[PDB]
């Protein structure tokens, strides 16, 4: 219902304001209401990447769109490029096969290209990737990408704006029935 | 003003 | 407050009604009033033991009590057990430093006999773990002696049991905000 | 000297026939003088990669002509399938890089063509590759080529033979002192 | 025969003399006449322990008498102690089980006591071993004890002295031949 709907928000003010953090964005992903972009942000900073395909999760699927197809791509991308840069070629292969290779069909020459970087010194070699800085530079660059692929992204578009209203709502609506457990 | 083509840059 | 206190169960009662599975126990969890018994046994028997010492957390730290200092020794003591049968000694090591050490200044002879079950081909060599029958089966006899941990325990017998009340009491209780007091 | 390499040939021998398994090989390695046939075909079918390319070094560096350059080639190329076989994909790529990636010089397209088996179920999916049965199979189909390109090889050519003398040549020449 | 077994001398004086000095170790080794001191305290230092103990293992097993026994138990619990230095606790308890497991029965109690230096911050907390400067100083410090082991040993001590001969004596036996007399064929 647009009832429920509209109660999640308003149990969603309450939270953040008892500082339950965790359960906040436990809500957001499970409703699919709302779409922390702050929250996002500062999960892709850290470098969570688990935890960002589970929140992404909640609001699209990797096949949906367009827009979607290449929000997860860019993860799994940069994913990757970590994992070399660490010299981890072990992680980097196991994210070669299980997280890049859905992308394969779309573009089999662009897969190959990215299987190739595991046998350079340094990815860097590669002349389009020359110019990625460090972890801290090419993770908020791509973070700029990210929120404009999500804001053009039609599934997100109506989820990215939390409704203002009044400080504790929840808090004076319970008063009210208090006023009129039990 | 934004392309969304995949891939490296 | 204690108005804020039972908001929280209006929600964990809205929330699983929503099937919003998580959240529920996120809720749980950091708000540390209502200990889902069957969730913790969902968990111990799926030997998520990150997760279930992360949903300990909620309630009580390692060294609080007598109790809980006896339930997070338990969990630690499987995990390092579940190491060893898959001979992944690398992992039992990491465990017995880790998480194990911190039982040590209490009982210095066990800790030790605990140490030497890496060097042993089949930790039921040692008679008192002869009785380790499979994976499955020890996490459900140690489970039953985790519940009666928990139930004992002063910092847990007082959330253990849900306060009854209507169905959708919050969707009730918003319903009457839409006719209440504006007329 | 002449005199000091066929003196090798005769304590060679002499090793042979104490039994001095692994000092033979060695000495053959060492002084390059003799190229042990059935020695190298021995580890090759048991997979000891490490030791069949160390005994080769004795005789050929990788660069040294065509047929030496392919011989390390192929040695390498199984080493690295049979790492695929097993699974273990970390070690299918650190031969990749450390032992394979001198070649891609001279063909990369084949390197990158090797490079992509890593992404596949069963490299068997290579319709070049389809014919690859075992390791065991594998091996002696290679060992094949091996001692073709072995055989041909200059660096070798005159050095597969052992000459055939009298037994205990040494503690012949021995007796004919203390006398 | 004694004379196969001074011909092995003289081929590895010869064996030296050409600078083959891998060869010469694994004759050394196979043959069992002749233990290279110099060598052993080189590969000792360097801590190649794969290849110190192959090259014990041509003259005794570890169960051959009490000397050799404490030869192998000291090279493995450094090669434990070494181990737990660089922090690679996963090759420690390896070697702790492969290794150092063949000696519990022997000593039950100290292999307790070993396995016990594992959940310790740096095993110098032992006052036993308290002593233990770096890595240079302490393999240097054992060998010196390895040193008294094996000169002691009885499986060693006719093997430890080269028999000194005039240089080149096996390339003057060949020519007394070809001057009784290829080298292959008459």
């Amino acid at each position: 219902s647009s009832l429920s709907r509209e109660l999640v928000f308003l149990i969603l003010q309450f939270l953040d304001e008892e500082k339950f953090k965790e359960t906040v964005h436990k809500l957001e992903q499970e409703s699919g209401f709302f779409f922390n972009m702050k929250y996002f942000e500062e999960k892709v900073h850290a470098g969570e990447w688990d935890e960002v395909e589970k929140y992404l999760s909640g609001f699209t699927k990797v096949d949906d769109n367009r827009y979607s197809m290449k929000i997860f791509f860019e993860i799994r991308k940069q994913k990757y490029l970590e994992a070399l840069d660490r010299h981890d070629r072990a992680k980097a292969v196991d994210i070669l096969v299980k997280d890049l290779k859905v992308f394969s069909t779309f573009n089999e020459e662009l897969y190959k290209e990215i299987t190739q970087l595991l046998t350079l010194e340094n990815f860097r070699e590669n002349e389009q990737l020359s110019k990625y800085g460090d972890t801290k530079s090419a993770r908020s660059i791509m973070l700029i990408e990210l929120k404009k692929l999500i804001e053009a992204n039609p599934l997100f578009r109506e989820k990215l704006v939390f409704p203002t209203l009044k400080a504790s709502r929840l808090r004076t609506l319970i008063n009210q029935s208090a006023n009129w457990t039990d | 003003d934004n392309l969304i083509y995949l891939d490296l840059n």
